[PDB]
């Protein structure tokens, strides 16, 4: 049978974009977003520096603060704190999420 | 009856008519019982002579 | 003999018996014949027949979903079915069955986005199976292309 | 989907089981959760749907209420092989098909399977409501005779209730017509009563 | 009616010195040639019916009448002759994935056809 | 209850209702009886001289028809050329 | 009414330990049939009973295995315990123990008897043993209910509970399971001919006939009390925290106070093109606020339907 | 829900343009910027638009006139 | 067991080899939910053997049709069983009779 | 839980006219819908207090096969129209009524002599057909007190429709409270002849059933 099974799979990066599509944003925010989550590993932290990503935009208007925003918006997606850019803060993000009630 | 209801009155009337007819039929077919049994059917006595 | 056997256990030889209604408490006319039948359950149960799907994994060739419940598959549309659809004159429903619920890759995500956002708008584009057919025809010594 | 008998659930309705439901309309459930402010993120809506909360069922009943569905028998010979009905949630695992429509689908209530289809676009819903509804395919598109015609227990019940052996209880009784059911239900006369005089308007 | 097409001709009629002309095509041709410019050039035709399994393959569009019986021979004939489909049949639009010219899509199809005149 | 509108595909409505009743089967001059009062209505039968008091027939295309009260007919009863008019 | 002569209870008969016959006083015509039907349907629909809920045993682990020394399997043990009839006192949710060794028949009599549990049929079978060195020891939990409840209904109530060793069973909570009625004409002369209805019931021994009839009548009365007076002709967004702790650097707080911005939601359901219509805050401040808003709401993505006070 | 659709059919006649008009009306009603001229009864835009058409207020002419008036008023 | 049968169910059950019968046995000594032992009498016993027959039942084993094949015992304790008599009851059986 | 039962709180009743009213309830317990519906229907149909006409004595032959002698209508139709008359007596017992009119033709209920406690709900109800001349006629009807319904064959002359109702029916639908969908929803539809509100008749029947059943609990629910 020609295609046998050929079940196309999830792939993480593929998973990241499916929520990119239903997040609401502008074309510039959706452009940077594709850039950001383009550059992300199987482990999940990002490969390139954030100032590098600014060089990938090639736009005078684009700024680090703007990138800080789109990034952090998609920084708590699925699963938790992914697109880390050097763990320390990844841990800090997962801490971030759960309740004050837990001691220590 | 349903054909004449459709022709004369319209679509909605014959539809609601068919619905009420079905409801009344479901009610009366269970209120009547309509049983079956061995002695229900009768074999003619003349059969033994015709054979 | 069956009728004679009904007399030893104090039962009517005719086999009929009166029954009451469990909801109105009224006696039924035309007495119903009751009995004891040997019933057997079949393997065709409803617990395995039912199968639903909204969105799952598709195939790499012709980009069609899996199918008959194989890893969360979906049902198949038929030729008699599109004939019946054309009998109703449902062109938009047909186009939806051809692009939305089909191998159209650039349309599924857009339709999902429009449904989540509440837009209810369709963008047909072009199915991937037609492109696969074009490539498979071009694999031989026969040129084929679409004009403007 | 498995077919069962719909004694209730009149023509423009179909019994869609809630287990098969809430899955086909999952993209609509997500939308309704995002609109009512019950899920700020998509992940949150997915987690709320996979847990089957009460508000999820409420949203499902709210959205599927004014949204038609269509049924299609696997062996389809004529146009009436695919029809449209209004889905109603039934606590089971088998779709309830209307008896009168069974003539069209040619089903016989044995081991069978029915295909379901949900329209997303507004145009598909309008085409299913205006062209594919059971409340519009009365006459046949081949000869002209009406498709919806009772042949089952209903006919026997009508034939039994409209009869008279010789004269039942209360032969000489005379009434107006609304009193017939009154005297049949409690006491006074039977359905097989003959020679009954009544003023018909 | 569907079985009654592809009428053969015996006289030239300045249309074509060949065989295998459709009834509608030949009728439009003779109606556009006779009354307009030259009516003396008459094209006599003979309507010979064909079987369903034979008339089905007799279509102007190579896309249709292919999946019905055989695909290889139809494809070879279309490659040799170099014919265009133009997507007039229902199966053509079905394979392509657009609104069929029937039912609710008939208005859209008529508008698209009227729009193709100007450009 | 109205005339068919433009855009409907008759070809799809047809060719589907004819094959739908798939309940068919597989594997495979002297006696004239009239129903009611009628006429002869020879329908252009060539009349020739006969031996007895009747008219002979020479044409092969013969078809009768019974007329009771109006143009409505009852049957045809095609007979060969060897038929002899009794009435 | 015209002296409807409401009936009374009298001549309660007891045919056997699980079969009784109750009789009433004569009543008006057309009341016996409906009264008998309503009483039967209520006694068969909702009547409080006592059954088994869950059983634990140290010997076996699950119900799809056997035990060395027993004849019948664990499933037959559970099916026999389901049919066990026993009445309980004021407190509910009781647990009894059953431990016995030997080769003799184990019945309901050789069970640890407490002051608030009474067996009505000690001749029941508990799948007697066959070996001498075999000894059964289990614990039976008896509760009370009103209607049939399967084992799948009480699953959600036990998520961290129910360890490996405890097997749940099905409960019926219906001690009657069978009843009939019949109306006849007797015992009244000085007045018009009346009718009397007799009710023949076959319970399981747990509940009394008079008590069950009284319970059914009280339920019917309580249910009909609603038709005597005919009349009569929360959900909120989780994110409702105030506008505080949003890190208003310089003029963000001033812009929020001047525009009469609500706590959280109204600022989220805004677009950048519409937000620019506000007094000029600057692209830098706009992105700074958008970052903090995206940290919790995915870049101001929300369209609320309604807004409660 | 609407059981039978016959009044809108009598208002249209062609049985095909009715679907297009109802769709082009429901699209606007769902996307926004419009107001239902018929008092709604907790129903979706489809049945509302269909009942407004069957009432004799929405067709393939009034909608175009309103669209042209709104475009010229810009 | 069925109330209206033909008698052939007995043969269909004993011939299908779905139950456990007693071969050359005279009396039963110990009974268990998954084990059956039978002490053969000296009549049908040949020298050179202890004189006991053992039968291990099949409890909850997966079948080809994903069903459950479970055998239930019949004798209780010390019952004289002859040759060709059934001991266990396979799926859908009752006292050696096919009952589905 | 143990003895907690659901009580109907939604008792919205919509009516089309003063004699027709469709009442609906909320999702009730299992199996109580049909039980309550049948019980209430049989109570309100088989035994209900009210006044009605029992027999008339018209001048002429007592036999049914009489003559028109100016009435132009058979006496059978006259009695059939007399059955459709809702007479109301405040407190009095079986009483006699009579009527006398000119030869105009429209004979209504207003032609009957007016008494103290005897009242008619509709004075436009037809009693006799259109006469042909100025000839008059005496009815000499009588009304009695009773409950339920009993024909005139056994208990004498026209009929005895003491039940102040016209038609009664009940239906049961499926409904869910929060999650479980096995709840019953009762719908009552009762057409009344007049003089009694449908909801008032339902209330009266419920009170009758209660006072007929309250003696079985032996004074339960004291506190």
């Amino acid at each position: 049978l020609p295609v046998y099974q050929g079940e196309t799979t999830q792939t993480l990066q593929d998973y990241l974009m499916w929520q990119v599509e239903l997040t609401p944003f502008t074309d510039t925010d959706r452009a940077i977003a594709t850039s950001i989550v383009d550059a992300v590993d199987d482990t999940g932290y990002l490969t390139i520096q954030i100032e590098d990503i600014v060089d990938s935009i090639g736009d005078d208007e684009i700024g680090l603060e703007e990138v800080e925003a789109v990034l952090k918006r998609i920084q708590r997606f699925d699963p938790v704190g992914v697109a880390a850019k050097d763990l320390r803060d990844c841990l800090l993000i997962q801490l971030s999420q759960f309740a004050k009630e837990t001691p220590w | 009856m349903l054909n004449t209801c459709y022709r004369i009155l319209g679509l909605k009337p014959t539809v609601i008519f068919a619905d009420q007819i079905m409801y009344t039929g479901f009610a009366y077919a269970a209120r009547s019982g309509a049983s079956v049994g061995i002695d229900d059917m009768v074999i003619p006595e003349k059969k033994h002579e015709i054979i | 003999e069956i009728k004679e056997l009904l007399k030893l256990g104090d039962l009517p030889t005719s086999g009929q018996i009166r029954l009451y209604d469990g909801r109105t408490g009224e006696q039924f006319e035309r007495p119903v014949t009751v009995g004891y039948m040997y019933m057997l359950k079949l393997n065709h149960l409803v617990d395995d027949k039912m199968h639903a799907r909204s969105t799952g994994s598709y195939s790499l060739v012709t980009q069609q979903p899996l199918g008959g419940k194989a890893q969360f598959g979906g049902q198949r549309f038929g030729e008699m079915e599109v004939w019946a659809l054309e009998a109703y004159g449902a062109a938009y429903t047909l186009q939806e069955m051809l692009t939305v619920k089909s191998d159209d890759v650039n349309g599924r995500t857009k339709m999902y986005k429009n449904i989540v956002d509440g837009n209810h708008q369709m963008e047909p584009g072009m199915p991937e199976s037609f492109n696969v057919l074009l490539k498979e025809i071009r694999s031989l010594g026969i040129n084929i292309e679409l004009e403007d | 989907s498995v077919i069962t008998v719909g004694p209730y659930l009149r023509l423009h309705q179909c019994g869609l089981p809630k287990k098969m439901a809430l899955e086909l309309f999952k993209p609509f459930i997500y939308g309704k959760l995002e609109l009512r402010g019950l899920a700020t993120t998509i992940k949150a809506a997915k987690k709320m749907v996979e847990r089957e909360e009460a508000v999820v069922w409420d949203i499902l009943d709210e959205v599927i209420r004014e949204h038609p569905v269509l049924l299609n028998r696997a062996p389809t010979l004529h146009r009436l092989g695919i029809q449209a009905f209004e889905p109603v949630l039934i606590e089971g695992k088998a779709i309830q098909l209307h008896p009168l429509v069974c003539a069209a689908y040619n089903a016989d209530f044995d081991g069978d399977q029915m295909a379901v289809h949900v329209p997303l676009t507004l145009e598909a819903q309008l085409e299913a409501r205006a062209l594919m509804m059971s409340t519009n395919n009365i006459l046949s598109p081949a000869n002209g005779e009406p498709i919806i015609v009772p042949s089952q227990d209903v006919v026997l019940g009508l034939y039994y209730m409209t009869r008279d052996c010789v004269n039942a209880k209360g032969e000489g009784m005379v009434l107006t017509g609304p009193k017939e059911a009154e005297r049949l239900y409690r006491s006074g006369l039977a359905s097989l009563h003959a020679r009954v005089k009544v003023r018909i308007t | 009616r569907q079985m009654l097409r592809k009428a053969t001709i015996v006289n030239a009629g300045s249309s074509d010195f060949l065989e295998g002309e459709q009834v509608e095509y030949s009728r439009v041709k003779i109606a556009n040639r006779e009354l307009e410019a030259n009516g003396k050039v008459g094209a006599t035709y003979s309507r010979d019916l064909l079987g369903i399994t034979k008339a089905s393959l007799a279509t102007e569009s190579f896309i249709s009448a292919a999946s019905f019986q055989e695909t290889t021979r139809v494809l070879t004939e279309a490659a040799v002759a170099g014919k265009r489909d133009e997507l007039r049949g229902l199966k053509e639009n079905v394979i392509v994935g657009r609104l069929i010219p029937a039912g609710t899509g008939y208005a859209y199809h008529q508008d698209r056809m009227r729009r193709r005149a100007a450009g | 209850g109205h005339i068919i509108n433009k855009g409907e595909a008759i070809g799809v409505i047809a060719a589907q209702s004819i094959g739908e009743p798939g309940t068919q089967l597989t594997m495979r001059e002297s006696s004239i009886q009239v129903k009611n009062k009628g006429s002869i209505k020879l329908s252009n039968v060539k009349s020739v001289v006969n031996s007895s008091g009747k008219l002979v027939i020479t044409s092969r295309n013969t078809e009768l028809k019974l007329i009771d009260e109006f143009g409505r007919t009852k049957e045809s009863y095609k007979v060969p050329y060897g038929a002899v008019l009794a009435k | 009414v015209t002296e409807f002569l409401k009936p009374r209870l009298v001549d309660i008969e007891q045919v056997s330990s699980t079969h009784a016959k109750v009789t009433l006083e004569p009543l008006e015509r057309g009341f016996g049939h409906t009264l008998g039907n309503a009483l039967r349907r209520i006694l068969l629909s909702s009547m409080p009973g006592c059954a088994v809920t869950e059983v634990e045993i140290d010997g076996v682990l699950h119900e799809y295995s056997t035990k060395e020394g027993v004849q019948e399997d664990i499933l037959e043990i559970l099916l026999n315990l389901k049919g066990l009839a026993v009445r309980v006192q004021g407190k509910d949710e009781v647990i009894l123990t059953l431990n016995k060794s030997g080769i003799g028949p184990v019945t309901a009599a050789d069970i640890t008897h407490d002051g608030d549990v009474e067996i009505v049929k000690p001749q029941h079978v508990i799948c007697h043993l066959t070996d001498e060195n075999a000894s059964i020891s289990m614990r039976i939990k008896v509760q009370r209910g009103r209607g049939y409840v399967p084992a799948s209904t009480r699953i959600h109530s036990e998520e961290d509970e129910r360890p490996i060793g405890r097997l749940l069973v099905d409960a019926c909570y219906s001690p009657v399971e069978r009843i009939a009625y019949n109306v006849e004409a007797a015992r009244v002369e000085q007045r018009t001919d009346l009718d009397k209805l007799v009710i023949e019931m076959e319970t399981n021994g747990t509940i009394d006939p008079e008590e069950a009839i009284r319970r059914a009548a009280t339920i019917l009365a309580e249910q009909l009390e609603a038709f005597v007076d005919l009349r009569d002709v929360e959900f909120d967004p989780i994110l409702l925290r105030p506008v505080d702790d949003l890190e208003l650097t310089v003029r963000s707080a001033n812009c929020l106070k001047a525009e009469a911005i609500h706590y959280i939601g109204d600022l989220v359901q805004r677009t950048e093109v519409e937000l620019l219509k506000t007094p000029n805050l600057g692209k830098k401040s706009l992105t700074e606020i958008k970052d903090v808003l995206a940290s919790r709401g995915l870049s101001l993505g929300m369209r609320l339907e309604n807004w409660p006070p | 829900a609407r059981v039978t659709v016959q009044d809108a059919v009598e208002k249209i006649g062609n049985r095909f343009d009715l679907v297009l008009v109802a769709a082009r009306r429901a699209r606007q009603m769902q996307v926004g910027g419009k107001d239902p001229l018929v008092p709604e009864e907790n129903d979706k835009t489809t049945v509302i638009a269909l009942r407004e058409i069957e009432e004799g207020l929405i067709n393939n002419q009034i909608l175009d006139v309103r669209e042209r008036q709104e475009q010229q008023e810009q | 067991k069925p109330l209206v049968g033909t008698g052939m169910e007995r043969a269909v059950a004993v011939d299908s080899g779905v139950t456990a019968v007693a071969k050359r046995g005279g009396v039963v000594q110990y009974v268990d939910a998954s084990r059956i032992v039978i002490k053969v009498n000296e009549d049908e016993m040949y020298p050179g053997e202890a004189g006991i027959d053992i039968y291990n039942l099949t409890k909850y084993t997966r079948s080809n049709q994903n069903t459950c094949i479970n055998q239930m015992p019949c004798v209780s304790l010390g019952e004289p069983v002859e040759r060709g008599d059934v001991l266990a009851d396979g799926p859908s059986t009752d006292l050696g009779e096919l009952a589905l």
